[PDB]
RNA sequence: GUUUAGAACGUCGUGAGACAGUUCGGUCCCUAUCUGCCGUGGGCGCUGGAGAACUGAGGGGGGCUGCUCCUAGUACGAGAGGACCGGAGUGGACGCAUCACUGGUGUUCGGGUUGUCAUGCCAAUGGCACUGCCCGGUAGCUAAAUGCGGAAGAGAUAAGU
RNA sequence: AAUUCCUUGUCGGGUAAGUUCCGACCUGCACGAAUGGCGUAAUGAUGGCCAGGCUGUCUCCACCCGAGACUCAGUGAAAUUGAACUCGCUGUGAAGAUGCAGUGUACCCGCGGCAAGACGGAAAGACCCCGUGAACCUUUACUAUAGCUUGACACUGAACAU
RNA sequence: GUAACGGGGCUAAACCAUGCACCGAAGCUGCGGCAGCGACGCUUAUGCGUUGUUGGGUAGGGGAGCGUUCUGUAAGCCUGCGAAGGUGUGCUGUGAGGCAUGCUGGAGGUAUCAGAAGUGCGAAUGCUGACAUAAGUAACGAUAAAGCGGGUGAAAAGCCCGCUCGCCGGAAGACCAAGGGUUCCUGUCCAACGUUAAUCGGGGCAGGGUGAGUCGACCCCUAAGGCGAGGCCGAAAGGCGUAGUCGAUGGGAAACAGGUUAAUAUUCCUGUACUUGGUGUUACUGCGAAGGGGGGACGGAGAAGGCUAUGUUGGCCGGGCGACGGUUGUCCCGGUUUAAGCGUGUAGGCUGGUUUUCCAGGCAAAUCCGGAAAAUCAAGGCUGAGGCGUGAUGACGAGGCACUACGGUGCUGAAGCAACAAAUGCCCUGCUUCCAGGAAAAGCCUCUAAGCAUCAGGUAACAUCAAAUCGUACCCCAAACCGACACAGGUGGUCAGGUAGAGAAUACCAAGGCGCUUGAGAGAACUCGGGUGAAGGAACUAGGCAAAAUGGUGCCGUAACUUCGGGAGAAGGCACGCUGAUAUGUAGGUGAGGUCCCUCGCGGAUGGAGCUGAAAUCAGUCGAAGAUACCAGCUGGCUGCAACUGUUUAUUAAAAACACAGCACUGUGCAAACACGAAAGUGGACGUAUACGGUGUGACGCCUGCCCGGUGCCGGAAGGUUAAUU
RNA sequence: GGUUAAGCGACUAAGCGUACACGGUGGAUGCCCUGGCAGUCAGAGGCGAUGAAGGACGUGCUAAUCUGCGAUAAGCGUCGGUAAGGUGAUAUGAACCGUUAUAACCGGCGAUUUCCGAAUGGGGAAACCCAGUGUGUUUCGACACACUAUCAUUAACUGAAUCCAUAGGUUAAUGAGGCGAACCGGGGGAACUGAAACAUCUAAGUACCCCGAGGAAAAGAAAUCAACCGAGAUUCCCCCAGUAGCGGCGAGCGAACGGGGAGCAGCCCAGAGCCUGAAUCAGUGUGUGUGUUAGUGGAAGCGUCUGGAAAGGCGCGCGAUACAGGGUGACAGCCCCGUACACAAAAAUGCACAUGCUGUGAGCUCGAUGAGUAGGGCGGGACACGUGGUAUCCUGUCUGAAUAUGGGGGGACCAUCCUCCAAGGCUAAAUACUCCUGACUGACCGAUAGUGAACCAGUACCGUGAGGGAAAGGCGAAAAGAACCCCGGCGAGGGGAGUGAAAAAGAACCUGAAACCGUGUACGUACAAGCAGUGGGAGCACGCUUAGGCGUGUGACUGCGUACCUUUUGUAUAAUGGGUCAGCGACUUAUAUUCUGUAGCAAGGUUAACCGAAUAGGGGAGCCGAAGGGAAACCGAGUCUUAACUGGGCGUUAAGUUGCAGGGUAUAGACCCGAAACCCGGUGAUCUAGCCAUGGGCAGGUUGAAGGUUGGGUAACACUAACUGGAGGACCGAACCGACUAAUGUUGAAAAAUUAGCGGAUGACUUGUGGCUGGGGGUGAAAGGCCAAUCAAACCGGGAGAUAGCU
């Protein structure tokens, strides 16, 4: 039965990618929080 | 989780 | 049925809604540890060991009944009617055993047949299609099939004589 | 009558027997005309009722074929659990006892089964009530408010007519 | 289950009345011990034969202590002659405790008196970790099915090989996209992983493997949409949006066949092609846009016709003479394959064609497009399957002989045709028809402006360069993706064999791929999935739930009612196999040779061979049964509700609910009402009352009566009342 | 003696119980710290277009990762320091480089510094794609550099409608872009909560969002206060004082004057001269002084004992401006590193003083004296002050002066009197904070603690995403990490051997507890009923004793005896809690106040900030007490009440105050755990709903509308017949889609499916790939449905330890 997750690399990068996040300050604040937290992977982009 | 069984009375 | 969330009627309420008013629809989970119960074993005991056949303390099962016939168309009754007591026969329900008979089943027996595949091919067979679909059917199991059972007799009694 | 409480109203039809169904009656507790009324072919995994066929649905279950259940080998959970040397009865007792009293019964221990009890397991009860709890929703509850609308002033000046 | 003496039992072992005994409590008294308190004797912060008396206890109040970690005491003391810690034992205090010791351990520990607290745990469905219980119980994941021999190995039901059996075969096969990311191949290993074992594996480990001018991506082009210079708007942030710039799921240049690896291939190799640019040479020469025009370029449904894929049969080639009757035969088996490209332009589709002339149009211009006229031609042009030829004296090819590591390698290699059937593929982006009226842009073609017209540039022919970069293994309806699992689930596209059949249904098979990662026995109850059933036939049950039954084609026949369409497949009935005949293989379809005609070809007309091939009738024949299996409607009658197809509570409700066409009311004059937005703006709508929004009703038929008091709405404005302001 | 009879009769343990012994599992306890926690004293408070922060990919003798570094890639140059050893770590090895100064290492200064990222040539799904221009190369295929973002400012050149102009346009210069902890200023700005409800109010101008800046920021040089005396910018601390006041006068909020301290600093414009470059400030060089960024020297012990090892014991010394610490085989002043002291800089740089240039103007005189402003009306806000009688401040709105002969303020207002001069600016110090650097400290933690992280931790892992977020330390002194032999599958595992003090330290490694699970021994147990114990007690076993019998284990048999906690009038209760063990887990802290105890002083007691070599001392600013009464003025051992009290009320004999400890109260989370919710900022339409764009799919078999043709009929129709036609949210039925019934399954094969049937199946169909709508919002053929397994208000983070009269 179809579940909530249907993988799509193009959709995934357009939704949460580095350029999508950095386009707005609110997403840029996510990067600031993840940089402050010390995340190994800042964004979802490979 | 669960869904409160309805075997209850009135 | 009642008893959620859907919906509708009547009714109440400005309304959301409400009504032991009504209508339609609407998830019933648990692999048994213990007690209990039904079966079936292991261990040990019972004073040498072992193999049998018993006694029965105790416990359980079973305990129903109709209708005809004879007594007797007698007792009783004006008649209409019609027995007690006692003795036969034949059923119902229930229970037990059994498969000789009557049947069921008998995907392990035999045959018929459809489609297709294979055995080189024909013929003859086999596979698969619910046992392909069917027709029969041994033993066994089985009831609807057929045998049997309920008692009589004692003891002590209930109410009552 | 999806609307009738009394009520299974009354009558008729259907059945051996019909609180349902169908037809009427009107006594409409508490129908009613676009919050539509009455009819209506067709349509409907639509509701109710009836008939034929059909059958193990049932009288009343029997047999057979498979998959489990059972035995062996291997792997190997779970919910639950205060501790247990965890019997019946009658009575008592936070008022329904394996555990108290009295009394009866019962050698020790598995296996296959059945679920009567352990107020069995599941989930800090959804019903009821409570808290000067929560939330949504309603309105002619309260207090506001967006919006809409009214006028004054400002943006905004100059003739004429009443 | 006696159950109304606790029971036994009792005729006193009951009751009544007198006694004298005895039993009976943590009460009382003895004999010790501890503590509190009161007034004393001496002495008294201490204490004394003190003495008297008190000492059940929750909430709670008061008082006094133990122990733990840390600081001072402590650069002390204890300690490798065994510290802490742990584990025993002994002693001791009213208690929390203390002391000492045996063993363990192997380096710290700490008196005393003070000081400070993360200072004392059984509970909180407490938290974390560990370990039980049920329990060696349930389960080991679709009932598609396995069996044997051999091999490897320490070991084989599970691995490998071989021979059988069974399952899928519109899939359980093949190829992809998406997604995964090495799972691919080889070697090696069996701890863990695999619901068992495992020599095996999608496990561990080590190597190897993905080769492109043509396939994709990238690239050019745009859709929805995103971003957005300036700009507009907004407390700030920001919002909207122009020019622009992104964004495929769409539009744009080109490759096919054969061979080859353990794993890659339209990528490598062989053979044969094609395309777009760059450069150079040569010839002929008007070029040219951020411009114009054309083109690209487009629906649904339906109807055929022409084809191919493909299949069948025959022919041909090769092989077979049959494990058991027959089988030299009209017998049996197998093969009978060849692309892109190039040439031809066919069936067919579309369009009249060719000049000259004029013109306020196509933002300017235009020779182009669009217009106006005139002339002349009976044609011309465009598009397009397929076939044929070439590609191809090649490749492929059954098989053959030699070698060899079961592989293989090398050599050779026959026929390689026809008829028929036939698509959902192609012609077809066609044709016909309908209303709901069916992208864009660029590449491409053409036209001229400005700017060059010796040049440049354009056209044509050769030669030549260049075609980068990234993806390419493998899975891809699943054990590799989404579901926590090697999960009875989900997941888009392409391919579509034989027999029967209308069919992609269904059954049996081919190619191909599998038997689903625990088995072996037993053959109880009971449960699940099924089979059959005497007699009755809904008596069952809320209810014919379920099951059983019906089921096909042809023909006959078919009611009430109806909106005339229906109802209707109404109901109901008849015929179905096989063989022969009509007619040895028919009607029909297809159609060669041959013979005429051609302004000549992929031609036309005859012609009928050969193939393919129903349907009907008659006769015969078998069985209980001929739509024999699978497959495949139960029917009728009354009635409520909703007109109907549809929609809905993903995961207990599919309905009478919602929607619905229709109807009516009302708002709305377009800078519309309204809605989203502090606003700009956007939607409404690039629409204009024959429109749009809101509301209610809910096809159709017949109809929709009375009330404006209340509450709303609309209109009026004289009067009463009334804000800011003055 | 034999044979019978009767009575009694131990010995059995499948197993089990208790005790003990020996193990297994497990990792508690103890010990340990290259990790944390809280501070002290300093420094440093930014980085970035000269390309940051943060990454991606590379880079070694390198397979991976870590740490460095960037194609010059664990590095290169130079200048110093230092050097006999050295090529970072896991982590050996290999191949080498050095050894008296070009090994290596450290520091200063440079060079290089791929790709992404403000990212800046364009684009983009970050680490990728695609260019343009120009210079220079040539092998004629190409190649190498450089430049090309936007905005602001400035200057040139050009350049509309439109004649000039202006807008606009093109260049060229500068500057800005981003990141970063807290502190600061400003623009916006909650709710939970408290009020035992709840509107004003509180929470709170807090949380949060946004803008901007600095090492501090801000504020700041009186149109200020005072009160008839005076003070003299701002900021900060202690008082004043929980006072005056504010307030559904409730909850609560809460000054100022004045005083004590820290630190002090004043100027410029609103204009012209006379003087003149004056003072001062800013640039820069130039030295000095003092730092910073590498370093150098640095005292003094032997013997003996125990022991694997001495730093321990026992002897006898020595140094100390060094007995701070660390390490070394057990506890080291003299073994080592250091420490106390004494020194050091080629180069860079801070700070301070001096000095030289470049600006900069000092002084004097005469003027001038901040207008849509003050004020006012209206509406709000800020002042402790909520409109109140409300001054003062800010202004959305509407008005509107005086102007030194004048204005502002003195808490309504007026007069008088004091005080000051707004409508222009600048200004150090005292103050706040710590991402970061260095040193040091702790009655702070010691692996369930301390940061989430002592370990390759913001990792593994979870989630679409925002976001959430772990577990996991210890062999020994030295790996000496067990050669060799044996069993086993050329295994695993084990037995020997060997190493070591010890393997009773063997890598599943310090110590090794408990639950739990085993082996052995003793005793008990197979006719026996129940919280499993207790009192009594035989027998057996065993240890002492000598026969006194005790001690230990077990325990037949027997009297009595229904767990614990919580909550209750009341529980064996069949009421709640708990499978067990171990670890952790709840009345604290700060301030204020009262009371008690105790100590000190005493009609007095005591300081706070601050100063201070500083727990001393100074500082008495203040606070409490010694006098009260009254609303108050006032009076006073009295006073008030009243006209007045013989009165009556309250007072007058009675020691307090400051510490420490403790009992209460108050504000903070206030003993701990637990809500459903409210508010704020973000993340989600890869699921689902709707919509948009672009593609795809729907085997087969029926019914046969309109229309058309040909007849028949009509004057023509109409009408009628036949044949063509192929209409439909048409029919039957696969794919596909739906999900009506039943069974199964219900700790599933599956957190919604399977099997057999069922509905639709050319359409209001279905589907792929993209896109759009976001939380009081979406979307919804409408069920309160759906919006990532969550919906009558999603998810994540924050307010937040909301609140919880309840358990
Ligand atoms: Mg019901
Ligand atoms: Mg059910
Ligand atoms: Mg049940
Ligand atoms: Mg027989
Ligand atoms: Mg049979
Ligand atoms: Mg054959
Ligand atoms: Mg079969
Ligand atoms: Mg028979
Ligand atoms: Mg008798
Ligand atoms: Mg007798
Ligand atoms: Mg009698
Ligand atoms: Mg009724
Ligand atoms: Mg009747
Ligand atoms: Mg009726
Ligand atoms: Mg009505
Ligand atoms: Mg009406
Ligand atoms: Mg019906
Ligand atoms: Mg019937
Ligand atoms: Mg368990
Ligand atoms: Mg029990
Ligand atoms: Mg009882
Ligand atoms: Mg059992
Ligand atoms: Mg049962
Ligand atoms: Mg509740
Ligand atoms: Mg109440
Ligand atoms: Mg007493
Ligand atoms: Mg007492
Ligand atoms: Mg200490
Ligand atoms: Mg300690
Ligand atoms: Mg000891
Ligand atoms: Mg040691
Ligand atoms: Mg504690
Ligand atoms: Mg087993
Ligand atoms: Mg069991
Ligand atoms: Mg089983
Ligand atoms: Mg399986
Ligand atoms: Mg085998
Ligand atoms: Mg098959
Ligand atoms: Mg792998
Ligand atoms: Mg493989
Ligand atoms: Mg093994
Ligand atoms: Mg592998
Ligand atoms: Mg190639
Ligand atoms: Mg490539
Ligand atoms: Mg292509
Ligand atoms: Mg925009
Ligand atoms: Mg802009
Ligand atoms: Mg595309
Ligand atoms: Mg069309
Ligand atoms: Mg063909
Ligand atoms: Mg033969
Ligand atoms: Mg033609
Ligand atoms: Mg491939
Ligand atoms: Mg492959
Ligand atoms: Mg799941
Ligand atoms: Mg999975
Ligand atoms: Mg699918
Ligand atoms: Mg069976
Ligand atoms: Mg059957
Ligand atoms: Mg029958
Ligand atoms: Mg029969
Ligand atoms: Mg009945
Ligand atoms: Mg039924
Ligand atoms: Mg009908
Ligand atoms: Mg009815
Ligand atoms: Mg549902
Ligand atoms: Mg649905
Ligand atoms: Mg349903
Ligand atoms: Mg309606
Ligand atoms: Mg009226
Ligand atoms: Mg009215
Ligand atoms: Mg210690
Ligand atoms: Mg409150
Ligand atoms: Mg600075
Ligand atoms: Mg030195
Ligand atoms: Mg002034
Ligand atoms: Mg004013
Ligand atoms: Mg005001
Ligand atoms: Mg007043
Ligand atoms: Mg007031
Ligand atoms: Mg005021
Ligand atoms: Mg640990
Ligand atoms: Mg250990
Ligand atoms: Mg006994
Ligand atoms: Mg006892
Ligand atoms: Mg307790
Ligand atoms: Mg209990
Ligand atoms: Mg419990
Ligand atoms: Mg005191
Ligand atoms: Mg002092
Ligand atoms: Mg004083
Ligand atoms: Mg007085
Ligand atoms: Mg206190
Ligand atoms: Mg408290
Ligand atoms: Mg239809
Ligand atoms: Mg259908
Ligand atoms: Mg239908
Ligand atoms: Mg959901
Ligand atoms: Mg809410
Ligand atoms: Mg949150
Ligand atoms: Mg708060
Ligand atoms: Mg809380």
């Amino acid at each position: 039965m179809k579940r909530t997750f249907q993988p799509s690399v193009l959709k995934r990068n357009r939704s949460h990618g580095f350029r999508a996040r950095m386009a707005t300050k609110n997403g840029r604040q996510v990067l600031a929080r993840r940089r402050a937290k010390g995340r190994a992977r800042l964004t979802v982009s490979k | 989780a669960a869904a409160v069984r309805n075997a209850r009375w009135a």
